[PDB]
C-alpha cells in the first residue's frame, strides 16, 4: 500500500477455515499420510477382559463340557434342566465317568448347543427280560457306583438275554432327541458273562432311518479302572415318526428324548471370568464393545458383534485437512 | 485439495476460529472482527456426521456359526473350515480398507469444495467494488462498516449503493 | 431497456421427484430414478429352460422305479421339480449319502438305462412285495432285481460286467435286511448275508441287519441302497451269499449342466431366463430379493428389497 | 453440489424448460425467449446411460450349486453349508449398497459439474462485455438481439465487436 | 473431465512438452518460448504414483489350500469345495473391476483439476493487468520481457509497479 | 485488430502435455478413454517351467504321495525326504499291493502339509505269529514284497494268538502310525492265513479309538490279488498312549512318522522344474509377482496375486491424452 494506517474509506474482508494445534493422520487415494483436524478408530482393538451377563443369559460350563453335562455325568448333575444363550467351556473341564467316545462329537456339540436347552423328559420304555440300572467305579455318584443319569446300563436277568424290542411314537408337535449307546468289552469273557451272547447288536430304526452298530471285543487304554469303552450316538425322532429299539446285548438304554428348538444359542470355549456387566458382543477374549464397525479381537464371536478384520487401526477422518500457522 | 482452496490459494487456516468451520475476518473503520458462517460449517459436518452409516449397517446379530479354531488334525473337512474363514476375512479386510480410503478422500474433497463455494459465493455479491488480492482476501474499495460486513455475510449486500464511490477507487 | 439484455442459465426439474442416496446424504431428491432389485411371477416358465415336474415323486424314487413313478422312465432335464408331497409307495428304504447320490443325478440330467444281460445261477429272481403294488398286484422296483433261494439253496453268487464303453457307467443296487432270523434262513438260506461289490479301483462290502423296523406298508423288512460307478476299461464284480438286491443294468452317467429345485408352484408356458422356488424372475435388474435358491441368468440375491440409482440431475423444483 | 452451482448460486430449476436438461433464458430489445445446449445435455446423459455395466457385467448363468434350505438337522457339514452362503450373502449385500452410494453420488456431482462448465463457457465468451447478476445470470451491457443471443449459443460470439459500446455503458 | 480443463477450454495438449506434464507457452518483445511447471507436475505424479499400494495389501504367501480339482464324482462335499472357490472368485474379480475403474477416475479427475489450479494460480497473480482471451489463454496488457514472464513462474510477480500501466492500455 | 504484438503487451498460455500413440482405459464416466499412459494388472503368461531356488521343490516323478510315503519298491528313493511343495505328476502310478484309504484326500493333506516324510522304526512285539508278508504283486528288486513302512502279520504254527501291545508318546511332539487291514477273497483264505473267521483290529488311545472289520469276497485281480487292503492312521499326542488289539488280518506298523505344522503342500502338474528366479507357483510353472492380479491358474502357492476371471485390466498412470492438429 504502504500506509502504516490503513483508510476510513476502504475495508479488507478475509475468509479462511478454522484449525487445531495437534491433528492426526489419515490415509487417503491421493496420499499416503494427510493431517486432518479430527479422525476417529474404526477397529476395536481393546477387550473389556470378561464376560458380560446382562444382556444374554450366559451359562458357565464349569469344569463340564457341554456333551458331559448333557450325557448326565455325576459331577454335572446341577446342570439338569438348563437353557442358554451362550455356554462356556473351560480348558480344564473333564470327564469322571465311563469312558467313552461320540463318533462326530463336533455335530452332536452343535445340534445341542445351537437348541440352548438340556430340558430332558423320562419316559416309560418297558423292557422285558433284563436287569436295568447298571453300574461302575468308573462313575461315582455321591457315596455308590453310578452311571449317566441320562442313560441306562442294560444287563442280564439270570441266564438269559433275550431279543429286545420296543415302541415309543412321538406324538408331538417338536423333534425329540434320543441319546443311546453301545459297550464294548475288554474280553470274550466279559461279553459272554454279562450279556450271554458272543456278539451283541443294536439296531436303532424309524420309519426311514435306521441304525446298527456292532461291538468290537479288545483292549483299550485303562481309564479309571476300565480297559473298556462306550459308544454313544442319537436319532432325532420327527413329528409323527415312531422310534424303535432292537437289541440281544451290549444295549445301553435312552431313559428319555430331549426337546429340541430352532434355537438362536450357541458355544464357546473361553477362560475369562463371567461378571456383572452390559455388552451384547462376547468374545473368547471377554466381552467388546459394539460401537465400533469393525474389531480386531477374535474372528469367533456371539451376539452384535463388529466384522473381525486382520487391521489392528483403521482411522477414519472427522474433519477437514489441518493446516497450522 | 482438487479445487485447491484449503491449503492453496487459502495459506492456512486459523486457531482462533472456534465456533465453527469457515468465517470470516475483516478490518474497517470501527476497527477488526470475526464471525464464522454457519450455513457452510454445518453443510460439511451434516454430510460427515456418521457417514459410514450410508453403507454399513450398524452391527449385525449372529448366533451359532462354525468351529474357527481346532485342537485334533482331521484333514478334509477341516481344510475346508480353515479356507472359508480366512477368504472372509480376507475379503471384509479389503473392503474396510477400500472403504476409509474412499471415505476419507471424500471428506477432505466436500470440505475443501465449501470453502470454495463461500469464496465464490462472496465474490459474485461484491461484483465490480472489490478485488480478489490473494491469500483468500478482498479489498473493498469503499467505506464498510460492520453493519455493511453483515449485510455481505447474510447475503443482502447491495454493490449497486457503492458503485459509484468503488469504481472511482479502483482507477486512480 | 434496448441498450442492455439479460442472458439467464439454469437447468430442467419435475414436479414429483424422487428420493435417492448417496455418500454424502441421506435422501436427496433427484429428477429420475429406477429399481435395482427385483417380484416373482408366480409360475415356473419352461420356455427357456427344460422343467420336469415330479408330482408326487422325488428324483430317487424315479430313478429306483417306483410303481407311480414308472412315467419317469427315459427322461431327462435341465431342472427336476420336486414337490413337497412328494412321496415313496414302494418297499421301505434308506440310503446312506442320499443327498450326494441325488446331486450326482441330478447334475447328470437324465435317466437314461439300459438293461445288462446278468445270469444268476441257482437263485430266484424278481422278488415281489406287498409294500410295493404295481396295477393292484404284489411287485418290486423296476431297476432293481430281489434274488432269492432256488429249491433248498442259494450257492456263492459269483458275476462279472465289463464296460466296453467310453463313458461312466452308474449301478444302483443294493442288500436286503430282514425282520427276524427265520426270514434270513427262509429266503436265503444262510445264517448271515454277505454282498461284495468292486472294481479295480474301489470296493463295497454289506452285513445285513437281522432287527425289527417300525410297520411301513406292511413290511418291518428294509432295504438299504448303494451306488457303484465303473469307468472305460475297467470291470464290475459282485460276489454274494445272500441278501442281494441286485441291478439289472446301469444308468449313463454325463457332465451335464442339470439341477434339482424344491418348489410347490404352478408350471406353464412363458418367457423367462431365472428360475427359483418362488417361480420365474426377470432378470432385467442385477439384484433380486426374492430367493436365494436359483437357476439360470439369475440376479444376485441380497438382503436389500430396494436400491434406487439416480439416471438424472438433482431436483429443485419452482417456488 | 460441490461445485455449488444446482442448489447453489442457480435458485432453482425449470420446470418450463423439456427438450434439454440444460439451457439458456433471455430477455433483450426482441422480448423474452428460451433455449436448450445439446452438448452439455448429451454429455451428461452419456455418462448416466447404462453406468452399471462398466461394473457388474451381463449377468451370468449359474446351474447346480448346493443346497441351501433343511428339513433334517444334521450338524457340522449343515452349519459350514449355511455359513458359506450367509458369508456370500452379506459381501454382496454390501458390495451393492457400496456400488449405488457411490454411483449415486457421482451422477450428483457430473451433472453439477456440467452446470458450472457452461456458465464459464458463456462468462469466457463475454470477456469484458457482461457481469455476473448472481443466479447463473449475466447482464450483457449492449444491443444483443435473437440473431446475437444465437452466437452466444452455437459459440460464435465476437466480443470485439461490442468492446466499445459496452466498456461505456460498463463504467 | 469435471472442471473442464483438459479436453474443455484448453483445446488439446502440446506433443512439443517431453520435460513436464503442465506449463507454459508465452510470446513478447523477445520472442516465443516454452516452459514446464514442476509443482503441477510432481503433486500429480505422487497421487499416481504407486496408488494401488494405498488400498492392496504388499502380497503375501498362501500355502497348503483346498482342492480346487477333482478327477471324481463326490457330491456333497465336492459341491461345497467348488463352491467356495466360486463364490471367493468372483467377488475379488468384482473388487478388481470396481477398484480399477474408480482409480482411473480418480486418475482423470486429479489431473484435470491440477491443470484449473495452475490456471487459477495465474489469474489471481495477474489481477487487474490481464484478461482471459478463452483457449486457457491469458492477454498480459503491459511490457513483459523474459524477466517478468520468469517472475510469474516462479510465482513473484508484483502486479502493482505494473497496474497503472495495464489499466491505461485496457481501458484506452 | 493490430498484427502486431505490441511492445506494451504479451501473451501467456497454459497447457498439458500429450502424446501421439495413447493408451485407453476404462473410468466409472467412460467405457473407453484415451490416457497418456497406462499399465496392465493381470498377470496373463506364465514362465512354463517351476522354480527351486527359493522354496524347495520335489519332483514326485512315476510315485504319489502316499505311494512314497508307504513304501512302495519304485518309491524307495524317496525315504527321509522334505518339502515346502512336491509336485505329483499324472503319469504316476502304484505298483505295490492293491489298496484303498478311507478318506484318501484327507491323509494326503496331513503328509502334505506336515511338509516331510522323516521315520522313525519302533520294537514292536508281535508274540506268537510270522511276520515280513509279502505278496507277488509287490516286486522289490527281483522277488516278492511289500510296503516298507507296513508289517505283514499272518498265523504261526495253527493259532493267532490275540495280539495286544502298547507304545507311549514321550517325545515333545505328534506322532502319525500308518497301519491297516487286510481283506481275504474268501473264508477258507481268511482261515487259511489268520484261524479265527471273524477278523478284528481295534486301534485305541485314551479318548479315541477306531475298529475294522474285515470283508470278504471276490474283487478283480490287480497285478494277480483278488485280496485287499485298507489303510489307516492315528494321531498321538504328547502324553497320549497308542493300543493295537487284533485277532487278525492285521497289517501292523514298523514306526511312526514325524509331524509338523509347518508350510509345506502338494500340486498336480505335469511342466518341467529348473532353475529360476520366482516366488510364485502354479500347476503351468511359475508366475512373476509384480502385478496385483494374475489370469493363469486358481491353484496357487506362495507369494502369489489373487486370480480373477479378467485376462486384462488396465489402469491409467497418466492424464486425458488429446493429441494436436
Ligand atoms: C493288554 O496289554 C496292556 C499293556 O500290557 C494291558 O494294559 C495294562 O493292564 C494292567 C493290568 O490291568 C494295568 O496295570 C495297572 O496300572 C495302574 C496304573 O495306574 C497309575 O498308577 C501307578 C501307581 O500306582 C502309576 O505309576 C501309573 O503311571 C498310573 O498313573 C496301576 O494303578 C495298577 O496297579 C495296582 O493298583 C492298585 C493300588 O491300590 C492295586 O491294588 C492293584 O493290584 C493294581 O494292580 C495296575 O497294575 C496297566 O495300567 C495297563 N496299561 C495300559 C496302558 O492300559 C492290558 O491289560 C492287556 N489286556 C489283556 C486282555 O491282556
Ligand atoms: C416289535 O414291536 C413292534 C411294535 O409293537 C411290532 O410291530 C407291530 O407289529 C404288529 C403285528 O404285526 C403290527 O400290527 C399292525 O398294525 C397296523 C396299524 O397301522 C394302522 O393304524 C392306523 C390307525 O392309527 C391306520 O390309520 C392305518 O391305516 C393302519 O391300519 C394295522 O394296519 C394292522 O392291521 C392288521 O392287524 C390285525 C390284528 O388284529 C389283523 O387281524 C388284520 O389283518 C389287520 O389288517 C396290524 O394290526 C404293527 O403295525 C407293528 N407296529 C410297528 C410300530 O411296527 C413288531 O411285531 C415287534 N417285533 C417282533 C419281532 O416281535
Ligand atoms: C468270480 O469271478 C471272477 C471273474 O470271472 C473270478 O476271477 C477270475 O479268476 C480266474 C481264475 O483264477 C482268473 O483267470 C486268470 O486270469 C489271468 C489274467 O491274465 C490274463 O488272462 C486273460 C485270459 O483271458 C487275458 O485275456 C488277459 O491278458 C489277462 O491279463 C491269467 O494270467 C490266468 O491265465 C492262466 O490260468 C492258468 C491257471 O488257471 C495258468 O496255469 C495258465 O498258465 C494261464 O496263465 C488265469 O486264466 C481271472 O483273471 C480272474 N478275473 C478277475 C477279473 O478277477 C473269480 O475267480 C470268481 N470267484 C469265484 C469264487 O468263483
Ligand atoms: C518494440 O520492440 C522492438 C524489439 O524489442 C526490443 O525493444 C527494445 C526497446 C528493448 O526492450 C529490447 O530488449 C527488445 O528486444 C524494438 O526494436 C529495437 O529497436 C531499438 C532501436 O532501434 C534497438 O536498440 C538499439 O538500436 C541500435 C541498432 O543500430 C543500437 O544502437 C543498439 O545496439 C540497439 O540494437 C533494438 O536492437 C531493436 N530490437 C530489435 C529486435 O530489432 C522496437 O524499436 C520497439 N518499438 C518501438 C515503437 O519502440
Ligand atoms: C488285582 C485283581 O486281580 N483284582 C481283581 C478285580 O479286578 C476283579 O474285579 C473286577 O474286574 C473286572 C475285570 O476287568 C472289572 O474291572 C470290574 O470292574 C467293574 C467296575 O468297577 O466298573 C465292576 C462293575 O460291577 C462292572 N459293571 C457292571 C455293570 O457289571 C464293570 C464291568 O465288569 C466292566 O465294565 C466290563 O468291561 O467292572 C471289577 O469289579 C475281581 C473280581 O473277581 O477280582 C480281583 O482279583
Ligand atoms: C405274524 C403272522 O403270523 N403273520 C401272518 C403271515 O402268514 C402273513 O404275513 C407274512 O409275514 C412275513 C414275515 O416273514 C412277511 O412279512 C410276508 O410279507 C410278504 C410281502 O411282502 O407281502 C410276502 C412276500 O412273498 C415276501 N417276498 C419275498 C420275496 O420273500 C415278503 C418278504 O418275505 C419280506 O418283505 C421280507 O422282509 O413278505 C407276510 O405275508 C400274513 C399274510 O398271509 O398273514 C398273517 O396272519
Ligand atoms: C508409461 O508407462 C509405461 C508402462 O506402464 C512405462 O514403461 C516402462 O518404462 C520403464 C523405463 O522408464 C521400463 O523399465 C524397465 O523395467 C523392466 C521391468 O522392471 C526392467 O526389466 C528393465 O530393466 C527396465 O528397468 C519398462 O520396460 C516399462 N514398463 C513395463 C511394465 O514394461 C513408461 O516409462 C511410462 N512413460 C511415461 C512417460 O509415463
Ligand atoms: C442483514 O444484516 C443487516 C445489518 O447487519 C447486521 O449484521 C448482524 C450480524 C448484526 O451484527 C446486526 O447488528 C447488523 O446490523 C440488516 O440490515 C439493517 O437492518 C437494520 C435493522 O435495524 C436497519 O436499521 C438497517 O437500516 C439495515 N441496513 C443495512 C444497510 O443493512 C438486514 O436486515 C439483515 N438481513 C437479514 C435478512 O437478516
Ligand atoms: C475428536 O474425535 C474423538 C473420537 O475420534 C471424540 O472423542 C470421543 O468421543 C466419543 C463420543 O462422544 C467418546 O466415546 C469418547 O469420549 C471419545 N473417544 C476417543 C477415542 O477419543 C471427540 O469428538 C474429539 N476429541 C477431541 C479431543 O477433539
Ligand atoms: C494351466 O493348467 C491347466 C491344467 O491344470 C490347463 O487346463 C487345461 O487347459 C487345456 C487347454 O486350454 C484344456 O484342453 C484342458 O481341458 C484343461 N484342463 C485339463 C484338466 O486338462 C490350462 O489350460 C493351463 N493354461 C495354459 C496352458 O495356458
Ligand atoms: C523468480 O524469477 C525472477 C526473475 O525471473 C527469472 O526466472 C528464472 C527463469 C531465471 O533463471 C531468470 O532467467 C529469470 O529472469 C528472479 O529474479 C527470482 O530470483 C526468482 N525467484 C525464485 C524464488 O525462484
Ligand atoms: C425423463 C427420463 O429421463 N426418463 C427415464 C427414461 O429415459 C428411462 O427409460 C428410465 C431409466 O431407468 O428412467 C426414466
Ligand atoms: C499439543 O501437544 C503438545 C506436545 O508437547 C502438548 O504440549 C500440548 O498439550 C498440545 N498443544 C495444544 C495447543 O493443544
Ligand atoms: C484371545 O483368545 C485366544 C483364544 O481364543 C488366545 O489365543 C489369545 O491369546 C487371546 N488374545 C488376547 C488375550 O489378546
Ligand atoms: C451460429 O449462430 C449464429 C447466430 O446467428 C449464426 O450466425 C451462425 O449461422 C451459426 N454459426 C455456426 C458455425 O453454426
Ligand atoms: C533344482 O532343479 C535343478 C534342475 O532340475 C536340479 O538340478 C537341482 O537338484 C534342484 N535343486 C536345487 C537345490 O538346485
Ligand atoms: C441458433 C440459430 O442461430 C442462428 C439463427 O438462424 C437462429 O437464431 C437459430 O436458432
Amino acid at each position: 500500500s504502504q500506509n502504516p494506517i490503513s483508510n476510513n474509506n476502504t475495508a479488507t474482508l478475509c475468509l479462511g477455515h478454522h484449525a487445531v494445534a495437534n491433528g492426526t493422520l489419515v490415509k487417503t487415494i491421493s496420499d499416503d499420510q494427510i493431517e486432518v483436524t479430527n479422525a476417529t478408530e474404526l477397529v476395536q482393538s481393546i477387550s473389556m477382559g470378561k464376560i458380560c451377563n446382562n444382556s444374554y443369559r450366559i451359562l458357565d460350563g464349569r469344569n463340564c463340557t457341554l456333551i458331559d453335562a448333557m450325557l448326565g455325568d455325576p459331577h454335572c448333575d446341577v446342570f439338569q434342566y438348563e437353557n442358554w444363550d451362550l455356554f462356556i467351556e473351560r480348558s480344564s473341564a473333564f470327564s469322571n465317568c465311563y469312558p467313552y467316545d461320540i463318533p462326530d462329537y463336533a455335530s452332536l456339540r452343535s445340534i445341542v448347543a445351537s437348541s440352548g436347552t438340556l430340558e430332558f423328559t423320562a419316559e416309560g420304555f418297558t423292557w422285558t427280560g433284563v436287569t436295568q440300572n447298571g453300574r461302575s467305579g468308573a462313575c461315582k455318584r455321591g457315596s455308590a457306583d453310578s452311571f449317566f443319569s441320562r442313560l441306562n446300563w442294560l444287563t442280564k436277568s439270570g441266564n438269559s438275554y433275550p431279543t429286545l424290542n420296543v415302541t415309543m411314537p412321538n406324538n408331538k408337535n417338536f423333534d425329540k432327541l434320543y441319546i443311546w449307546g453301545i459297550h464294548h468289552p475288554s474280553s470274550n469273557q466279559e461279553q459272554t458273562k454279562l450279556y450271554i451272547q458272543e456278539s451283541g447288536r443294536v439296531t436303532v430304526s424309524t420309519k426311514r432311518s435306521q441304525q446298527t452298530i456292532i461291538p468290537n471285543i479288545g483292549s483299550r487304554p485303562w481309564v479309571r479302572g476300565q480297559s473298556g469303552r462306550i459308544s454313544i450316538y442319537w436319532t432325532i425322532v420327527k413329528p409323527g415318526d415312531i422310534l424303535m429299539i432292537n437289541s440281544n446285548g451290549n444295549l445301553v438304554a435312552p431313559r428319555g428324548y430331549f426337546k429340541l428348538k430352532t434355537g438362536k444359542s450357541s458355544v464357546m470355549r473361553s477362560d475369562v471370568p463371567i461378571d456383572i456387566c452390559v455388552s451384547e458382543c462376547i468374545t473368547p477374549n471377554g466381552s467388546i464393545s459394539n460401537e465400533k464397525p469393525f474389531q480386531n479381537v477374535n474372528k469367533v464371536t456371539y451376539g452384535k458383534c463388529p466384522k473381525y478384520i486382520r487391521q489392528n487401526t483403521l482411522k477414519l477422518a472427522t474433519g477437514m485437512r489441518n493446516v497450522p500457522e | 485439495g482438487i479445487f485447491g482452496a484449503i491449503a492453496g490459494f487459502i495459506e492456512n487456516g486459523w486457531e482462533g476460529m472456534v465456533d465453527g468451520w469457515y468465517g470470516f475476518r475483516y478490518q474497517n473503520s470501527e476497527g477488526t472482527g470475526q464471525a464464522a458462517d454457519l450455513k457452510s460449517t454445518q453443510t460439511a459436518i451434516d454430510q460427515i456426521n456418521e457417514k459410514l452409516n450410508r453403507v454399513i449397517e450398524r452391527t449385525n446379530e449372529k448366533f451359532h456359526q462354525i468351529e474357527k479354531e481346532f485342537s485334533e488334525v482331521e484333514g478334509r473337512i477341516q481344510d475346508l473350515e480353515k479356507y472359508v474363514e480366512d477368504t472372509k476375512i480376507d475379503l471384509w479386510s479389503y473392503n474396510a480398507e477400500l472403504l476409509v480410503a474412499l471415505e476419507n478422500q471424500h471428506t477432505i474433497d466436500l470440505t475443501d469444495a465449501e470453502m470454495n463455494k463461500l469464496f465464490e459465493k462472496t465474490r459474485r455479491q461484491l461484483r465490480e467494488n472489490a478485488e480478489d488480492m490473494g491469500g483468500g482476501c478482498f479489498k473493498i474499495y469503499h467505506k464498510c462498516d460492520n453493519a455493511c460486513i453483515g449485510s455481505i455475510r447474510n447475503g443482502t449486500y447491495d454493490h449497486y449503493i457503492y458503485r459509484d464511490e468503488a469504481l472511482n477507487n479502483r482507477f486512480q
